[PDB]
């Protein structure tokens, strides 16, 4: 009877960021990104590549509930990175990535008759 | 009533087959096994949601209106 | 306005008048669908 | 008649009852004048709620029928106003024993302390229920309620983005025919 | 060079092939954006104008919404919530017709 | 003299409504009026914590004669978190 | 403002006379202008006590 709506899910509502950067007090140099109306889908690869970068200390996604479509990814770096950059360098290099990765199975399907 | 459009678990198309199905089960006389592995059922949700449906649309149909 | 049960046939019967079949003696005398216009969604 | 009823003496006096007796009731008129009378002078009472009159204070603030009021000069008596005359405003105070706590004072010298959506098919045109056949239950001002045929929720969505179509099928009109033309669904 | 794909096998509605030099998270990322994020055209709305048949309209409906759609020119229709229309113009939707009767 | 909140526009002119017609909440479903010596609603309201599309309608005559009126309603129920399997 | 249709709003609101008005049924719920001392009945929000019980 009152079911949440579906499109909400994946559709920004009326006054609503799709990103809120917050500082973090916890630890020094440390900020939490909520992202809205997003699934682990992408909070799993930005802080997968988050990890793989030196520089990057802490990168943490939490879903807060199944309900929200919603997550918070708490990123921490060393002194003098600002953790914006250092997201965006993750996102650039999952971009690359995927587009390689679509390079190689156009190529791939290609080469093969079938 | 009629069998489902797409397999619960996985989504796969069932529908088109269910006539093939019958033919097979009737016209060739095959097992409900061999039958299910020709029409090209792999995982066993698609081979359950084929074989354990029931025709109720034919019964409902029988009466006149 | 209405249909048989059995005849399944048009009545378009008023007030004040027999609720039974004119063809057959069945009285059942079904009503056919609106003819509002009527939406659904697959969801 | 009872006490605090309004009663119509003539065509042009209202007088309000202090002391309501049997045969014989004590009423003070809009002029302040308390006089004592018989059942037979009264043509009919006025019904309060019933009676849609308004006035407007020293200070501009509408005042209805039981809004407290205090009175800017004189003892500044704050009392509920039980009706409004033309010229004249009766109030009962409760802390006023002297004519059961009514008094008749000027308004001036106190201070206060049809839709045509509704029962049509629509069509939602910008949100996430856009295409969807609808029926209009109540408006709220601004904003109209409206059940979807095909879920069982009622959902509030702004009339003017709604397209309304006629009884049986017909063709789509935004919300600036009904309310330019008089309220007529389209031709099927 | 980056992740190559090394196809086994594929059909016409089958392929099977190998990911390597790929992270577990983006190979589940892809996985999540194939099954969940990819653009498909199926029907949404079902207006019933005359229906008799022993099913129910919302019934038939929903068997309707299940059926597949030509969706390779997807990219090209845009959603409905976003171009400005009045009600399923041929811009963001595609209209069919179902009449059938027995005998 | 009494009117209650159903709405009674889904109503045709025989005073039943049509099968395919939306009705929600307290929507009258029957409509009648019984004479009192002008005359006073007894129509039958839908269930308030009930509703859905009205399947068939039904109108015959009682042992008696009397008019009779049977109006079945059906909804799709989808499963919830609520609901018990 | 929001109304009793919206979840975060209310649906009466007691003046100081006690008498209670209901929002839906007013089409003027935006120009009523609260005043100290009355009551709205709100719809219970976040972080409100509430007794939850088992009825055995
Ligand atoms: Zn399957
Ligand atoms: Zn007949
Ligand atoms: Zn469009």
């Amino acid at each position: 009877m009152n079911a949440p709506d579906r499109f909400e899910l994946f559709l920004l509502g009326e006054g609503e960021s799709k990103l809120k950067i917050d500082p973090d007090t916890k630890a020094p140099n440390a900020v939490v990104i909520t992202f809205e109306k997003e699934d682990h889908t992408l909070g799993n690869l930005i802080r997968a590549e988050l990890l793989n970068d030196r520089k990057v200390l802490f990168a943490a996604y939490k879903v807060e509930h199944p309900f929200f479509a919603r997550f918070k990814l708490r990123i921490q770096t060393t002194e003098g990175y600002d953790p914006k950059d250092a997201l965006k360098n993750a996102c650039n290099s999952i971009i690359n990535k995927l587009g390689a990765l679509k390079t190689n199975f156009e190529t791939e399907w290609n080469l093969q008759t079938l | 009533m009629i069998v489902p459009v797409r397999c619960f678990s996985c989504g796969k198309v069932v529908g088109d087959k269910w006539e093939s199905y019958l033919n097979l089960l009737q016209e060739d006389e095959l097992d409900e096994g061999t039958a299910l592995s020709r029409l090209g059922l792999k995982r066993y949700c698609c081979r359950r949601m084929i074989l354990t449906h029931v025709d109720l649309i034919e019964k409902f149909l029988r009466y006149n209106p | 306005k209405y249909i048989c049960a059995e005849c399944s046939s048009k009545l378009s019967l008023s007030r004040t008048d027999a609720v039974r079949c004119k063809d057959c003696g069945h009285r059942i005398l079904l009503k056919a669908r609106t003819k509002r216009l009527v939406q659904f969604e697959a969801r | 008649y009872a006490l605090h009823d309004i009663v119509e003496l003539s065509a042009k006096n209202v007088a309000c009852i202090i002391q309501a007796g049997h045969d014989i009731f004590k009423v003070i008129d809009e002029t302040g004048k308390v006089s004592t009378i018989t059942k037979g002078s009264i043509l009919s009472k006025i019904n309060t709620a019933r009676a849609r009159v308004s006035s407007v204070d020293a200070n501009g603030n509408e005042i209805k029928i039981g809004d407290t009021i205090v009175e800017k000069v004189g003892s500044r008596r704050e009392g509920q106003v039980l009706y409004i005359q033309t010229q004249q405003i009766f109030v009962v105070s409760k802390k006023i024993v002297e004519n059961a706590g009514v008094f008749v004072v000027n308004p001036s010298n106190v201070e206060a302390v049809r839709e045509v959506a509704l029962g049509k098919t629509v069509r939602i045109r910008s949100a996430g229920y856009k295409g969807q056949l609808g029926i209009v239950k109540d408006v709220n001002g601004d904003k109209a309620t409206v059940e979807l045929h095909s879920k069982n929720k009622h959902i509030t969505i702004d009339k003017h983005k709604l397209t309304y179509y006629n009884r049986e099928g017909g063709e789509g009109i935004t919300y600036d025919e009904l309310v330019n033309r008089r309220g007529r669904v389209p031709q099927a | 060079e980056g992740p190559q794909v090394k196809i086994r096998e594929a059909s016409k509605d089958n392929v099977d092939f190998i990911l390597s030099n790929v992270d577990l998270a983006m190979a589940n990322s892809l996985r999540r954006v194939m099954i969940a994020e990819i653009p498909t055209l199926a029907i949404d709305s079902v207006e019933v104008e005359t229906n008799t048949t022993v099913l129910a309209d919302e019934f038939i409906a929903h068997r309707l919404g299940l059926i597949p759609l030509q969706s390779m020119d997807i990219e090209q229709l845009e959603y409905s919530r976003d171009c400005f229309c009045e009600d399923h113009c041929d811009k963001c939707s595609v209209v069919l017709t179902l009449q059938a009767f027995g005998e | 003299l009494r009117m209650k909140h159903g709405t009674y526009d889904k109503l045709d002119d025989d005073g039943l409504i049509a099968p395919g017609v939306r009705v929600s909440g307290e929507d009258v479903i029957i409509g009648k009026t019984t004479p009192i010596s002008s005359k006073r609603d007894a129509s039958t309201p839908l269930r308030s914590t009930e509703n859905g599309i009205v399947d068939q309608v039904l109108v015959t005559t009682n042992q008696d004669g009397l008019k009779f009126v049977k109006v079945r309603v059906r909804t799709t129920k989808i499963p919830q978190i609520g609901d018990k399997f | 403002r929001n109304g009793p249709n919206e979840h975060p709003g209310a649906k009466y609101v007691i003046r100081d006379s006690g008498d209670r008005i209901d929002l839906r049924y007013s089409k003027r719920a935006g120009d009523i202008q609260l005043q100290y001392g009355w009551k709205v009945e709100r719809h219970i929000m976040d972080n409100d006590p509430v007794l939850f019980n088992r009825q055995p």
